[PDB]
């Protein structure tokens, strides 16, 4: 599993409120988190399918 | 939510709008019956504008729902540095202005540091308000070394405690009845030595007027 898949979700400095998906290792699946709108890290997906395919 | 803030008196911020694409994701300001100003990092190909709102989760009766026809971000927007984080939105049709839906004035000039301003946004989900001063540019630059441009301004308190947060971006910072800032970014929210950074609107009045007239 890629290392960026083990990093915690990164909200970012921007203050938009955008719901994204991230792979939660502790849980073993993709969950949603609030993305600020800029400077997204890799563990940030627009859908669960992409998240599960990439980090699953 | 806006930390250290207070619930705004019902419809006391009539220029405030909600940007919706299935759910609330950003704020905005109505500068005229057909144009809204917000942040460029709030961009989405399809946006619905909701005006006359207080409780964002309940249909209260005075709300107007209008789809955006044109979304124009500043040609010099940088998604990494966030310089020129401003965007203009033209509505599908002109809205009905009333006591619950009104426009806010563009700045006459750039407000000086120390000027007390009102920040608002949503983060029942009611509109939140916050009274905070424009901070000196040197205090801003010192909080975010090498990250502040001439198009940004810091508003808030260097001791944290009060700040705008996620869900507020694009929202207004009104000082003396003039729109002087747009909620943009910061490191965390209400963090000491890290006050919110906002887009300095006085630097864009001409761009704003030129764009509106041409569209
Ligand atoms: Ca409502």
């Amino acid at each position: 599993r890629p290392d960026f898949c083990l990093e915690p979700p990164y909200t970012g400095p921007c203050k938009a409120r955008i719901i994204r998906y991230f792979y939660n290792a502790k849980a073993g699946l993709c969950q949603t988190f609030v993305y600020g709108g800029c400077r997204a890290k890799r563990n940030n997906f627009k859908s669960a399918e992409d998240c599960m395919r990439t980090c699953g | 939510k806006i930390v250290g803030g207070y619930t705004c008196q019902e419809n006391s911020v009539p220029y405030q709008v909600s940007l919706n694409s299935g759910y609330h994701f950003c704020g905005g300001s109505l500068i005229n019956d057909q144009w809204v100003v917000s942040a460029a990092h709030c961009y989405k190909s399809r946006i619905q504008v909701r005006l006359g709102e207080h409780n964002i989760n309940v249909l209260e009766g005075n709300e107007q729902f209008v789809n955006a026809a044109k979304i124009i971000k500043h040609p010099n927007f940088d998604r990494k540095t966030l310089n020129n984080d401003i965007m203009l939105i033209k509505l599908s049709s002109p809205v009905k202005l009333n006591a619950r839906v009104a426009t806010v004035a563009l700045p006459s000039s750039c407000a000086p540091a120390g000027t007390q301003c009102l920040i608002s946004g949503w983060g029942p989900d009611l509109l939140q308000c916050l009274d905070a001063p424009l901070l000196p540019q040197a205090d801003c630059e010192a909080s975010y070394p090498g990250k502040i441009t001439d198009n940004m301004v810091c508003v808030g308190f260097l001791e944290g405690g009060k700040d705008s947060c996620q869900g507020d971006a694009g929202g207004p910072v009104v000082c003396n009845g003039e729109l002087q800032g747009i909620v943009s970014w910061g490191y965390g929210c209400a963090l000491p030595d890290n006050p919110g950074v906002y887009t300095k609107v006085c630097n864009y009045v001409d761009w704003i007027q030129d764009t509106i007239a041409a569209n």
